[PDB]
This record gives structure tokens, C-alpha cells and sequence, in this order.
């Protein structure tokens, strides 16, 4: 259920230092040597939640990269209150 | 877009007020009864426009059958919730309403019973076509409109609960569920108003005699 | 739109660190020093553009100086407050950002004292123009930055509370005010970087040659 596209032979080359205001939110093409590594993380991809007052388990929703995304209706109990992410059903990437 | 409005009339029988059965609703059906009260002349949420509460744009065009309805698409994509609405009444459409009353003729009353009475609507431009004291012959459609006074009624009151099947739930703790009851009485809503005669069988005389032949 | 740099040089007088004064706040300089340290290029919100939070509309081209600014004005009439807002990052717009620290050159050290540094700011064109050990001549205005370690230090530290004469208050009952300190230090940011020798008074022989009158 998820296909990841991988771009070859992007043809500019950049420094990591020349990297500038231009290339924000652009693609580049950077090479270097790897200092050192993180472990294997797993982050939040398909969120599901769930609801305290009713104990009804929600949709799953799609985590962006980018920030948070957080619910604020429940489409059962039709409440605002405090849903909680339950890690069983939710799905999650690898991260580095 | 104006309101069109079809108005059936001549069928080929009508019906007393008490010849009105539940399998019926729904249908074209022809009354007859003689009027004894006539409402003001109202109006009636046709095209209701709303705003969503913290997208505050507004969607309009939206119908609205019998009871008060809001939308949950909110084309709009800024938010995330679909019950949170409010009303706009200028931008909101509306169709001219009426509610008359009418009761058993004379002739069609059972040998030992009270006259009973019907709220007949009428919409549109059929409004103020009913006057108290007249016998009239309404066409329309048998309509469903909830009743809250058959609470201590004696049978079984029908009832609607969310069936929960398909939902999985969690014991995470800290169990409410909505029930309506279906309880309801029978009304007309008229698309055609004749004025027959009350008896068995304008002030310019030349209104008068030109309707002659 | 283009953002333009206005770069000036040939300054008549050329200052040593420690003769940097707070008289010359907000003013034309040149000094001189030997840089040390010099951080990565990192983007600076010059042009931010907002999101209110409960309108949701953007609005653009917010002036930015110096410290997070946040617009109250919210021109859409829909709201009717100001202080909420959220930023978006991918559409406000930032200019290139260094820190290079820079120390008194070992001649102009006074008699018994230690060196003294200061963290000179370049921006746009003049980022990377020094490198770690180099004598440069920096151009540029003597500005202030906040600085919270001043708060154990002797002396009456200058502080900023909210002035309440032309405020009606009733005392209905159910008295906070905000006061915050004014500590600085001086730092610089220079418009123009030009790096004069390390001494007393490129691999490619034809970029010399082409370099030599
Ligand atoms: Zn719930
Ligand atoms: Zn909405
Ligand atoms: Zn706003």
C-alpha cells in the first residue's frame, strides 16, 4: 500500500556548502561523507486514535513529514474530548 | 432559480377525512373537509445557506426536507468537522407556508362520534385559497409529522438505537448511546385548493357577469 | 521581488573592538578583527507570511526585524482578534544568515588584559567571505542583541513595566501586570567583508596572472 519513487541522476551537483535560500523546498543533489548514524525509529504513518469517552476506535488517518496532525472529533459520540493514540493499530515507517 | 410548484387536480375519487388509512402515506390523495382555522402566512426554510463555524465560508443551495437538516460534506477543505454550522436566514431561500385546519363535513360524520380535524399545509401559491366557514376539496400528498403526545398512549411506541456492529471499541475506560423515539401523526400537504360549495347545490357587477356564460 | 544589499567600504576611520562604544548604536562603523569562529549558512525569516487561526487566511510580506514578530492588524474583517496567528514556512521567504566571531588583533591587545570577542553577523552576499583565522575589516552598524546572563551582575539593571493612567478599571473582583528586563550586549552587523593580509604587509597560474596589472 505504499510505493516509494527514488530520483537518479539529478543532474545539479551541490557542496553541503553552498547549499543557499534558493534550494529551500527544491530538490539537490548533495554528496559527503556519513559522520555517524541513529538507530531505526518507527514513526507515526496510518494514525488511529481512539476516544476516552466512548472507547470507539477512529479512522485511520496519514501522518505528513512534515508536522503533527491531531483530531478533534470523535463522528460517534460526537465529542471534542481527549482522544489518544493507541500503538496496536497504528501503522508506522522506519526512520533514520 | 424560481420554486415550480405541480398542482394535480380532478382525481377520480376523493376521500373523507376519516377514510384516511397509514398505507396511504406517501401518495396523491383528494379530501374533502370544511376549514375552521387558517394560520398566518409564513415563511419556510426552502435553500438553506450556511457558514461553518471556524472555516467561516459559506455553502448554499442546500434542501431541506420536513425537519431542520445541516449539511456534513463542507466542500470547503480547511476543516475537519462536519457538525459545527451556522444559519445565514438573509442569504437562506424561503417558500410561503401555511397551516389550516379542517374538520368533518357535516354530512360525513359516523352515527355517534365528535367531528376530527387535520392540519392540512398548503405552499406556495395555494396559500390564502382556504377560508374559515367553507367546504373545501384539498389534493395532495398523506405526509408523516412527529408527534410527542403518544408518550402515554398504551402499544408498543416504536424506537430507533445505533446498531454497533461494526464499530470496534477498546476497554480503556476513563458507554452513552442515542435513542429517539418514532412516534407520529398523520397531516396533508396540499398542492391544489378548490373552494366547493357549502351549500347542497366581486362586489362589481362586471367581474360578475363576465364569469357567466 | 529582489532583495538588494547596500555594501559600503572606504570608511575613513577603522576601530579597534574594545574601542566600540554604546554611543555608536545604530551607526556606520568599521572595525577590524581576526575571525575564530564561522557557523553554517542558515536561512533567516525575512518576508513571513501568516496563517490566522481561526479566519484561515493568509496574509503576506510581514516585516521582520530582528526578534519573532507576529502582525495584529489581520486585515479580513471575518475575526476580531489579533495576537493568534501560525506561521508557514514554506511560503515566507528568508535571506542567507552567518555568525562569525571574530577576537582583537594580537597588536591592539591592551598592556595586562585578555582579548575580548564579539559576534559579527553577515547576511545575503557576505556570508562566507571569512575564513576561520583571517584578518578582516568588517563594515557595517553596531546593533544589540538580548543578553539574560546580566541578570547577577552589579548594577541596576534597566526594566520595562506597563504604564496603566488612561485605563478605566473597576474593582468587581473575581491584578497581574507583565515586566520584563532590558539586558543587552553589543554585537554588529556588517554589510561589507574585506579581508585584508594576516601578514605584516587559486591553484591555477591563469586566474594569478589575470589577477597581476
Ligand atoms: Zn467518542
Ligand atoms: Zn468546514
Ligand atoms: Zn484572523
Amino acid at each position: 500500500s505504499e510505493i516509494h519513487v527514488r530520483i537518479s541522476d539529478f543532474p545539479t551537483i551541490y557542496s553541503l556548502r553552498e547549499l543557499r535560500e534558493s534550494n529551500l523546498s527544491s530538490l539537490v543533489r548533495v554528496t559527503g561523507v556519513v559522520t555517524r548514524r541513529t538507530g531505526v525509529f518507527p514513526q507515526l504513518k496510518y494514525v488511529k486514535f481512539n476516544c476516552l469517552k466512548c472507547g470507539s476506535i477512529l479512522g485511520p488517518f496519514f501522518q505528513d513529514s512534515n508536522e503533527e496532525i491531531r483530531i478533534s472529533f470523535c463522528t460517534n459520540c460526537k465529542s471534542k474530548g481527549p482522544f489518544r493514540v493507541n500503538g496496536e493499530k497504528t501503522v508506522y515507517r522506519n526512520y533514520q | 432559480e424560481r420554486v415550480f410548484q405541480i398542482s394535480f387536480f380532478n382525481l377520480p375519487t376523493v376521500h373523507r377525512i376519516r377514510d384516511i388509512r397509514s398505507e396511504k402515506i406517501g401518495s396523491l390523495l383528494s379530501i374533502s373537509g370544511t376549514v375552521t382555522r387558517t394560520s398566518e402566512v409564513r415563511p419556510e426554510l426552502y435553500k438553506a445557506s450556511f457558514t461553518c463555524d471556524m472555516c467561516r465560508a459559506i455553502v448554499d443551495n442546500v434542501e431541506q426536507s420536513f425537519k431542520y437538516t445541516e449539511p456534513t460534506f463542507c466542500p470547503n477543505p480547511s476543516c475537519e468537522n462536519r457538525a459545527f454550522w451556522t444559519l445565514n436566514v438573509t442569504r437562506s431561500r424561503f417558500l410561503d407556508w401555511q397551516k389550516v385546519r379542517i374538520q368533518e363535513n357535516a354530512n360525513e360524520i359516523p352515527t355517534g362520534s365528535m367531528p376530527r380535524t387535520l392540519d392540512v399545509i398548503l405552499r406556495g401559491d395555494s396559500v390564502e385559497r382556504a377560508k374559515p366557514g367553507d367546504r373545501c376539496k384539498f389534493t395532495g400528498v398523506e405526509i408523516v409529522v412527529p408527534d410527542v403526545t403518544q408518550l402515554g398512549l398504551p402499544g408498543v411506541k416504536p424506537s430507533s438505537t445505533l446498531d454497533t456492529r461494526g464499530i470496534s471499541k477498546t476497554t480503556e475506560g476513563l458507554r452513552s448511546l442515542g435513542v429517539r423515539d418514532l412516534t407520529y401523526k398523520i397531516s396533508f400537504l396540499a398542492c391544489h385548493v378548490i373552494s366547493i360549495g357549502s351549500n347542497i347545490g366581486e362586489r362589481d357587477q362586471e367581474v360578475f357577469l363576465n364569469s357567466l356564460s
